[PDB]
């Protein structure tokens, strides 16, 4: 019997508090950044939206238990091969299927496939990329199993640069069986099928949008006219 | 050499 322990529903009440803390489901802060044109148009809003979605991110990690256990450089490491990654995430919950586009409250936040090549992304990154909102929408995950995904991803113990693999799989550990037992425990059949396998799918085809993003930034890059327009954050993140 | 990261991360 499969039973959800104190503890794992601490460490879900944890993440969905600092989810609600991290992520603004009006994105008024958004009026704060370069605005959007619509020759790399989006780049300077983009750049903008990326880099405090980044800041976000890091607030959430810092509140995963057991986070604050590792080295600060494994957290660095941790963050800088994620973060990215974690964008895409956490922007399943801004993306709609009606128009496959990231719709953040009004027509001037909306971001569609031509505003992201108005960042210098081919259908290289794009397509697996809507594909990966797609697949991840269609699942209807609970908003417990989208923040356990996200801490997921972050303590990833075969991340680039991990000093400490077996602090960061035992904190690794203690969410997927927060999680597995969760999908058992809460989600209903039929929803429930595979669902845990579905979900860690899901975390392979981000490496592999990782992989493909570390391309098309490295590219975008070695042009300094390009980099110029980006945050600093961004760029000592990303670079 | 990550003091805005690491500024971010601290306490
Ligand atoms: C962020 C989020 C949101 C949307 C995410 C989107 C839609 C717009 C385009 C994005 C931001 C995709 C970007 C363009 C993919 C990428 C990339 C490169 O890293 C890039 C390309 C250029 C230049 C650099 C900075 C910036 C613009 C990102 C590197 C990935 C996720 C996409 C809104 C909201 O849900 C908050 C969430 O937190």
């Amino acid at each position: 019997r499969p039973k959800l322990s104190e503890e794992q529903q601490h460490i879900i009440a944890i993440l969905l508090d600092a989810h609600h803390k991290t992520y603004d489901p009006t994105y008024a802060d958004f009026r704060d950044f370069r605005p959007p044109v619509r020759p790399l148009s989006m780049l300077p809003h983009l750049a903008d939206l990326v880099s405090y979605s980044i800041q976000k991110v890091i607030g959430f990690a810092k509140m995963i238990p057991g986070f604050r256990d590792l080295t600060s450089d494994d957290q660095i490491v941790l963050l800088k091969s994620s973060a990215i990654e974690v964008i895409m995430l956490r922007s399943n919950q801004s993306f709609t299927m009606d128009d496959m586009s990231w719709d953040c409250g009004s027509q001037d936040y909306k971001y569609d496939v031509t505003d992201v090549s108005k960042a210098g992304h081919t259908l290289e990154l794009i397509e697996p990329l809507i594909k990966f909102q797609v697949g991840l929408k269609k699942l209807n995950l609970h908003e417990e199993e989208h923040v356990l995904l996200m801490a997921i991803c972050i303590v990833s113990p075969d991340r680039p640069g991990v000093q400490d693999a077996k602090l960061v799989e035992a904190i690794q550990d203690r969410l997927s069986n927060t999680l597995q037992t969760y999908i058992r425990c809460r989600h209903p059949p039929p929803g429930s099928h595979q669902l845990y396998a579905k979900m860690i799918q899901k975390l392979a085809d981000l490496r592999s949008l990782n992989e493909e993003h570390s391309k098309q930034y490295r590219s975008l890059s070695f042009q300094p006219e390009n980099s110029m327009k980006l945050t600093p954050l961004v760029l000592e993140v990303f670079g | 050499n990550h003091p805005m990261l690491m500024n971010l991360l601290k306490d």
